[PDB]
């Protein structure tokens, strides 16, 4: 199909807990699944050491996934997202990366995929796409 | 080095234009962009051993005190 | 028409020229197929149901009157 | 072929009740059916409230409407064009949003899509190009 | 001092009436109150025929007012502000004039003159400089 | 025709680049319509009378119904 | 540093020096000098009350816990 | 002097209470101290509505800093530096942001200005040219 997914930190993290884990290794090795500079950046901060982030850099997945680089437009839409929402009650977040993945995938035509409620909160007012990665029955 | 792709019909330029605009790209700076991605990416076979690896390496971003500590 | 693409880096067409000869072919036939691929991807589709919503939700655009005073 | 267009507010409404509606819808998917930043506020008025407006703009067919802005010429020309029409008994036919949609479709080479016959005044001042959609 | 104008079609007409007149004209005359071409459109509409428009535009007070034209930039914060008061309940209104003229104003640091309660409610928003002509006093 | 003006301070350049930004123009299409702003706009004595003389020309401005038609 | 202006109409120009002339100055002269006097008007002023004011009103930023938040 | 700096979220909340106030205002005025898109969203985080944001990206001393968005090779940046970092044990001191606002400054020409021992460490393998605001 045409559909293109931006992978949050909290899809990439719990991909190998998904019923659907092998769909989506299928889809990161075709080039479907994009990840941001600053998502990087967040994988980087949770590896223990500077090896063990080269060795994740370097390696599938995450070799093969598409980066995708801010621009000012994005910036300046985070931003304005991030006002609408204090319009209407938001306290304390959703978090600066939630703002800048979402507006990344608004801008570029990619659906979010993640496990994050607050990327509702975003959809709420910029009516994107969004797709929540399966979880495991309890 | 310069590159001249010749001959893009007027309907792919159309969707060319659309995309940096919304971007807040210029046309050529949009086109060295995507360029840049596409050489970039690895083609390469995903197993499901390399998606646990990945979440060994990376469990972090699953303890949201941590991830808060990153955006402060 | 024509693009001319100033400034990419050599690591970046080295790469583009591997990929282009795996798939039989020559870089810029491999730049114009991406560009076009792109540009379809990223192609909206406009449906009669589009074409009625809009007239529902701003069929105030038909009223002289209201258009009256947008103008002041 | 070069031909592009420019909609007017008149043709906007009208399209879900024209024979022609799948060669526009094509046009508009091409991205050969632009709208003007003045079209956009008309739409805007129109909307009930700012979800709706919202959702007009981000939704087909304005999603895939390129957009084009005013210059100093495009405002000088219309009130040009308003002058000529003042001098014949004419200028409070077309509206100033009339006035700026045909300079604007006259200076960026654009074809006026309408139903208005105010277009035909300013045409027959101008010799520009326009065209009257065809609706039931 | 260093504060200029952007006088609106709602004070241009009654300028002759305000006790303010003379010192209006002065400041005419410096080269401190501005004009959009929006506005001049507005004036050519409100002329009877094509050479009393013509003989406006070339005498004073319009021809010492220097032209304001638009940017896309001013275009879409007039959508945006449009925008904004619709989530805040305003309904058919204000003006796409108004607006306009406010966006121009707002983005060239310019204070908006007028006769107009509509600037009241776009500044609510946009919390920019606005100046109400005085009137004659019944 | 062109114009080089030499020597501008870094400061009024940067009054000039922040200028050109918040109203979406390059530095260049900001200095070339100021500059014909500046020879547009006559030096002409302002008088009571041309006051009134404009008042009676466009009286319709102060008419609701007539500005709401003139943008319909 | 140096400008260059490309494309300013004849008669603008002819305006511009005809100004110019009645002040005493070349036509590059004025320009240098309109510019200056455009950014001088233009300049923001800071005071002590606007920097109490925002730290009043963000003074979370000096609060490690709520950027901790900040940054998920 | 050709010397502009970048203002860290830790000086820009601590200005009010520097004794050179008066110096950094001015060169606020004049242009001479930006700020990041990061900065910003950060500014909008702590601020306690919608309308208090919108009057604080409008009022000086907001107004008069020009912005410093990112770029490719500004990320790329960050995330080496944050590498060399954890390869000695002290990637999770400096946060994303400041990784983001060092390598800004680095690659665009300015000084970082703040009140972070953070940008210390970065400096120290970046060499790059950093300054702390003095404040009581
Ligand atoms: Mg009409
Ligand atoms: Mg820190």
């Amino acid at each position: 199909t045409d559909q293109r997914w931006l992978i949050d930190k909290s899809a990439l993290v719990r991909l190998t807990d998904s019923p659907d884990m092998e769909i989506w290794s299928n889809r990161i090795e075709r080039g479907l699944v994009h990840i941001t500079g600053v998502t990087r950046l967040e994988v980087g901060f949770s590896a223990e050491c500077g090896e063990i982030a080269r060795r994740e850099f370097r390696e599938p997945p995450l070799s093969a996934m598409p980066v995708e680089y801010l621009t000012p437009r994005i910036e300046d839409r985070a931003l304005e997202v991030q006002t609408l929402l204090a319009d209407r009650g938001h306290h304390r977040g959703p978090s600066i990366p939630d703002l800048l993945i979402a507006a990344t995938a608004e801008l570029s035509g990619l659906t979010v995929l993640h496990v994050d409620k607050d990327f509702d909160a975003i959809a709420a007012l910029t009516g994107q796409k969004t797709e929540r990665l399966t979880h495991r029955p309890p | 080095s310069d590159v001249l792709i010749r001959d893009i019909p007027d309907d792919v330029l159309a969707s060319l234009d659309a995309i940096a605009a919304r971007l807040g790209l210029s046309r050529t700076e949009y086109i060295r962009r995507r360029l840049a991605q596409d050489a970039q990416t690895a083609r390469v076979t995903v197993t499901a051993a390399d998606l646990r690896r990945l979440r060994g390496a990376v469990a972090g971003l699953g303890d949201p005190e941590l991830m808060r500590q990153a955006w402060r």
